[PDB]
């Protein structure tokens, strides 16, 4: 991996956005609204679905 | 003299004639440059700006 | 002893030849 | 090179992704994917065997060194 | 606006003007004899058993010498 | 009198670092 790390960016195609990243760009008060997509992922305060 | 075709207009220059020479008045010439594109009106809304 | 050590080393090298 | 088709005249499309599939690739995209696919690309064992022969010779030199006492 | 062709059983993609078929045959015959990906596992287990028995020779030469 | 076998004890892990 230590030599494949300049070889990883030999592509020029991005990775899609992870879900746990997508649960952090909502403010405190819109997160309960339907504009959030990831509400079917939040199921339990001890786990990530 | 292309004020209606320029990217920056007279209310910026009319702001700067009376601005107090301090850091915060420099910062407000930056957030006076928020675009009024519909997608620009989405992100400012979603961030509750 | 000493001949036993020398013989067990040369025979174990002969069996090392039968991995490669 | 280029394909050879049965039906002579082309047909327009109206379908969805959920309907039947279609190759619609813009040219710079396929070019860049060709660049990304192009750029992403023993006798040392005999050497070890021959060096082990030299270790065997060193070892039989040690056997000839040890028995003289 | 979009123009396309409906698929068939009689539409044929030709050979790529035999300038890429020849490098396909080159890649065919440069890998007929090489890494078979079969004795790589045998290589790994032979290297590991060889390391094991060589370290055993180290323990034998360290203790039986006393 | 017994370092003469410690020499080969050194060289085998030498060639373990080399060959492997």
């Amino acid at each position: 991996a230590a030599r494949r790390i300049p070889h990883f960016y030999r592509v020029r195609r991005e990775v899609p956005r992870t879900v746990n990243e997508m649960k952090q760009d909502f403010v405190v008060t819109d997160f309960y609204k339907v504009g959030n997509i990831t509400l079917y992922t939040e199921l339990h305060p001890f786990f990530d679905f | 003299a292309h004020e209606y075709h320029n990217w920056l207009r007279s209310p910026f220059s009319r702001y700067s004639a009376t601005c107090p020479n301090v850091l915060h008045s420099v910062m407000t010439l930056a957030a006076m440059l928020y675009k009024i594109s519909p997608v620009s009106l989405v992100l400012q809304t979603k961030a509750h700006i | 002893l000493r001949q036993l050590a020398q013989s067990v080393q040369d025979t174990i090298q002969h069996m090392r030849f039968l991995y490669l | 090179s280029l394909l050879h088709t049965f039906w002579r005249l082309p047909v327009a499309v109206f379908f969805e992704p959920h309907e039947e599939n279609v190759l619609r690739c813009p040219e710079r995209v396929l070019r860049r994917l060709l660049e990304d696919a192009a750029v992403t690309m023993d006798r040392v064992r005999k050497r070890y065997l021959r060096q082990e022969l030299r270790d065997l010779g060193h070892r039989v030199q040690t056997y000839c060194e040890d028995l003289e006492g």
